[PDB]
RNA sequence: GUAACGGGGCUAAACCAUGCACCGAAGCUGCGGCAGCGACGCGUUGUUGGGUAGGGGAGCGUUCUGUAAGCCUGCGAAGGUGUGCUGUGAGGCAUGCUGGAGGUAUCAGAAGUGCGAAUGCUGACAUAAGUAACGAUAAAGCGGGUGAAAAGCCC
RNA sequence: CCCGGCGAGGGGAGUGAAAAAGAACCUGAAACCGUGUACGUACAAGCAGUGGGAGCACGCUUAGGCGUGUGACUGCGUACC
């Protein structure tokens, strides 16, 4: 906190409790008692724990008929009018969309749809997973997550 | 006319129609409960005085409703020992109409 | 129908100016001027001009008679404290308030 | 709930004692029990339900061993070396009907209620009353 | 995540100062005098829960007393009496039908003698 | 000297139970102008018992 | 299985003490310190 | 200041002996309820539940993140102030009035997470009190003027 | 427009969804200070409550009582850290 170092007034005879800086917490304009820094809140997690909860994440979404696979998903054009359509088509709403290589045409149709999501099989995450109502994979990005888990 | 029985641990001075509330009993509102043991039937300047029953002596009553009464606050402090502790309270009852007073 | 008249920030102590309040409460209005008129206070002179208003409001905006009106309410309320220094001896200060009040009168039939 | 006497609708009877050969303090437990109605049924121990007693005689209460001498009431003026003292047979001569009136004052509840309880006492010195307009009966304590 | 104090200690105050309603002065305003007014209060309620037993029994048997006296014997002959009559009415009953039906109390009392003679 | 304890509102009242103002009892009426005056007081256009005094 | 139906296994997390905050806590006041001597005091105890 | 029975009073209402009654506690019993622990019928039985330092266990509520582009909300959010209901407690729910635009279930996650004290800190407001005081005891009086008003200004 | 000192301040009128949004301006807590009403209180002794409890007032209405406020009188009772 900004300021002297003096003690604001006199050890004794003054009739006032005893203070020692201008900046003690005690004080209005005072410095926090334990002021914050900034932290780094990220955590461990085992290899082996992060790819056995994606097997379980992936198991339960199998059991619940939220996993979807296709042989192949695309789009002619990159146009936002087609993926919503397709998408109407499948009776799908909030869908993560799992592709073996990610297509340009389908990333940019994707992207002004918030309930869509468009990745690649090696950028699945677990809370992405569990997020989207439905999960729609392509028969070769489930042989990628099958090779990448095992 | 009235009646002494015990219920409840405690002992009530009853005519009929009134409504007394006792300390909770396993029955069913607005079926009938009988107090079998009566301590005294008096009907004017005939007095029957239980030894400690009186003999033939039965009162009728009709549970009307059970419930909760009025919360008690249980406080609990000790002066300067940093000791306090605070309770709530509703005790259940159940109460019953005297419908027939027989000697 | 009640009329009201107040003084807003009046320069007395609400104390003060409640003893000459106290004088009129409930009296008909002529009594009441007739009696803030030979209060030796300066609140008398205060409330005599805030009655007075109540009177002119309620003739003109009411279409009341003075002959009717009685002081049916009367109340000082404590306004705003300016405060002020004042130097004591051996280089103490010492706080003074100057007390305002709000001066309210209602007249009515 | 368990019956209260009122104020409003308590039933004072009015009795005469005759003071004359009886004993001070034995006499006096009898006044005070009747005074704060102990000896009735609707008893409330905050509501005055006792009687209304007249005592005739009362410089002819007894004592027994040799109090009549020796017995002494203490009373202090409330100015500095104030203590006064007076002995029974001189209280009897002076003003004998505060013997009876301190030794049932001493026996009542301390407080409003009992003050009100002693107001029903009248203490006569010697064998007549004026209250035969309240029609006393004899009360043989 | 800065947390202000001032709605929940509001409420904590209040809740207390509603407790303290019709005591006097500082005690029913003023959040520290009210707070002990309250407790103490508590301490009370819970001592004279015992002692209201207390103070009805006595009750009852200062009436008994005098009822049982008018109808000549003591209390503590009344109550060895019934006892050894087998009658198990207690002293509440017996203080209300002293004071609201005096001939079953004298019979009471009859019975209590027949069994002390 | 100083209180010990601070002295209630309660007491405060008590304290002004005394200091509440009196009213004039009632006001003279001179006998020419008519005009209400405190008595024994000349009247606010300088008469007193019917006599132009000023 | 959402993001607000998943649970931590039972005794996995338990919660840390909070000292200094009333009586009910069973750590008001001095904060299971006792009663004064060095080891009661800020930055008080001795060296290993 | 009685002042060496707590008082009144007492010749027993004292003391000794014997006896039977009664009063008397949050003790014991009765009736209703809650919880801990010990065996398991996931039945009910035995028993326990005063507590400072202190150890152990289980919770309430607050702000913030996700769940939430969801849900509630101008047909009235938060906040304020009443009232009723409700739980063993921290608390919770409903609703009148005020308010006039926000709020946020659930399950998780993180803490500037709970104040009556520290001659604590800041602001506001009391008390004493309409009390002390109005600052040199060189001193004022009156007439006229002006003014809403003049002991104090002007003449 | 009106009272007022060609004031301060206020009452109307008008604006506005709202003026107890009027510039001493969103909300508008608490301490603290008032006006009004109900009840208590001038023979009464102390942590000011708590247990008991009459009376009065005002609501409801099986018309039995109940609710709310007050609290005469009385047992017990020396704040907190
Ligand atoms: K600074
Ligand atoms: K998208
Ligand atoms: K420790
Ligand atoms: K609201
Ligand atoms: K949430
Ligand atoms: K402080
Ligand atoms: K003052
Ligand atoms: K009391
Ligand atoms: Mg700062
Ligand atoms: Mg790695
Ligand atoms: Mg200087
Ligand atoms: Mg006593
Ligand atoms: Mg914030
Ligand atoms: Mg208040
Ligand atoms: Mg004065
Ligand atoms: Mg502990
Ligand atoms: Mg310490
Ligand atoms: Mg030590
Ligand atoms: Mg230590
Ligand atoms: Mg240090
Ligand atoms: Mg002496
Ligand atoms: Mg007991
Ligand atoms: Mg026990
Ligand atoms: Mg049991
Ligand atoms: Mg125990
Ligand atoms: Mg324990
Ligand atoms: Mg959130
Ligand atoms: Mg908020
Ligand atoms: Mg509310
Ligand atoms: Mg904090
Ligand atoms: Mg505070
Ligand atoms: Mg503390
Ligand atoms: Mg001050
Ligand atoms: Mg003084
Ligand atoms: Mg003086
Ligand atoms: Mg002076
Ligand atoms: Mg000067
Ligand atoms: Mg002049
Ligand atoms: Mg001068
Ligand atoms: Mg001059
Ligand atoms: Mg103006
Ligand atoms: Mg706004
Ligand atoms: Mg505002
Ligand atoms: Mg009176
Ligand atoms: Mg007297
Ligand atoms: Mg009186
Ligand atoms: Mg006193
Ligand atoms: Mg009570
Ligand atoms: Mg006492």
């Amino acid at each position: 906190v900004t300021g002297s170092g003096k003690k604001p007034w006199r050890q004794k005879g003054t009739g006032r409790a005893r203070s020692g800086s201008i900046k003690s917490p005690i004080w209005r304009s005072g410095g926090v008692t334990f002021a914050a820094r900034p932290q780094d809140h990220s955590q461990k997690v085992n290899k082996k724990m992060y790819r056995g909860a994606l097997k379980s994440i992936l198991s339960e979404l199998v059991r619940q008929d939220r996993l979807i696979v296709v042989e192949k998903f695309s789009v002619e054009a990159p146009k936002t009018k087609l993926l919503a359509q397709k998408l109407k088509d499948m009776a799908l709403e909030d869908v993560l969309i799992i592709t073996g290589e990610l297509d340009e045409n389908l990333f940019l149709a994707a992207r002004n749809l918030h309930k869509v999501d468009v990745r690649d099989a090696t950028g699945i995450d677990p809370v992405s997973l569990i997020a989207f109502d439905k999960v729609v994979m392509t028969a070769d990005a489930v042989k990628q997550v099958e090779e990448m888990l095992a | 006319m009235y009646a002494v029985f015990q219920s409840g641990g405690k002992q009530h001075r009853v005519s009929e129609g009134q409504t007394v509330r006792l300390e909770k009993l396993d029955i069913a509102t607005g079926e009938t409960v009988e107090f079998a043991e009566v301590l005294m039937i008096a009907n004017g300047e005939e007095v029957k005085i239980g030894v400690p029953f009186v003999d033939g002596g039965v009162i009728k009553a009709e549970v009307v409703a059970h419930g909760r009464g009025e919360k008690v606050k249980i406080v609990k402090f000790r002066r300067r020992k940093h000791y306090r502790k605070q309770q709530g309270h509703r005790q259940w009852f159940t109460d019953v109409k005297i419908t027939g007073i027989s000697a | 129908m009640e009329t009201i008249a107040k003084h807003r920030h009046a320069r007395s102590s609400a104390q003060k100016v409640r003893l000459v309040a106290d004088l009129i409460r409930g009296k008909k209005v002529s009594q009441a001027l007739d009696i803030l008129t030979y209060t030796n206070k300066k609140a008398a002179v205060l409330v005599k001009k805030v009655l007075e208003s109540a009177i002119a409001n309620a003739e003109h905006n009411d279409g009341a008679d003075i002959d009717d009106l009685k002081v049916t309410k009367i109340f000082v309320d404590e306004g705003p404290s300016m405060k002020r220094i004042m130097p004591r001896a051996k280089g103490r200060a010492d706080r003074i308030l100057k007390r305002t009040s709000h001066i309210t009168v209602v007249v009515s039939d | 709930k368990t019956f209260t006497a009122k104020p409003e609708t308590v039933k004072r009877d009015w009795y005469v004692v005759d003071a004359t050969g009886k004993t001070l303090g034995r006499l006096a437990t009898e006044l005070a029990r009747r005074l704060r109605g102990k000896h009735k049924a609707e008893y409330t121990p905050h509501v005055d339900t006792g009687d209304y007693i007249i005592v005739l005689n009362a410089d002819k209460v007894a004592v027994t061993g040799n109090k009549r001498t020796d017995k002494v009431y203490y009373h202090h003026t409330g100015h500095i070396g104030g203590i006064k003292q007076a002995t029974f047979e001189e209280m009897i001569a002076r003003r004998p009907e505060r013997v009876i009136e301190i030794a049932v004052k001493g026996m009542l509840p301390k407080g409003p209620l009992g003050r009100a309880m002693f107001r029903k006492l009248k203490v006569y010195a010697g064998n007549e009353h004026n209250h035969a307009a309240q029609q006393p009966q004899v009360l043989d304590i | 995540a800065r947390v202000k104090r001032g709605v929940i200690a509001r409420a904590r105050h209040k809740k207390i100062l509603k407790q303290a309603k019709g005591y006097y002065g500082a005690r029913s305003r003023v959040y520290r005098v009210a707070f002990q007014a309250v407790i103490k209060a508590g301490q009370y309620a819970y001592r004279d829960r015992r002692q209201r037993k207390r103070q009805f029994r006595q009750l009852w048997i200062a009436r008994i007393n005098a009822a049982a006296r008018q109808n000549g014997i003591s209390y503590s002959k009344f109550i060895n009496g019934l006892k050894k009559a087998s009658v198990e009415i207690d002293r509440k009953i017996l203080a209300d039908i002293a004071v609201f039906d005096k001939v079953a109390f004298t019979a009471l009392v009859e019975k209590a003698k027949a069994a002390l003679a | 000297a100083v209180q010990q304890n601070k002295p209630t509102r309660s007491k405060r009242g008590m304290r002004r139970s005394h200091d509440a103002l009196t009213a004039v009892t009632s006001l003279s009426v001179d006998k020419t102008s008519g005009e209400k005056h405190l008595r024994h007081h000349i009247t606010a256009d300088g008469y007193y018992r019917g006599r132009k005094v000023i | 299985m959402r993001l607000n139906t998943l649970s931590p296994a039972e005794g996995s997390k338990k919660a840390g003490k909070r000292l200094g905050r009333g009586i009910g806590s069973g750590l008001g006041k001095t904060g299971g310190r006792g009663h004064k001597g060095q080891k009661s005091r800020s930055g008080g105890g001795v060296r290993r």
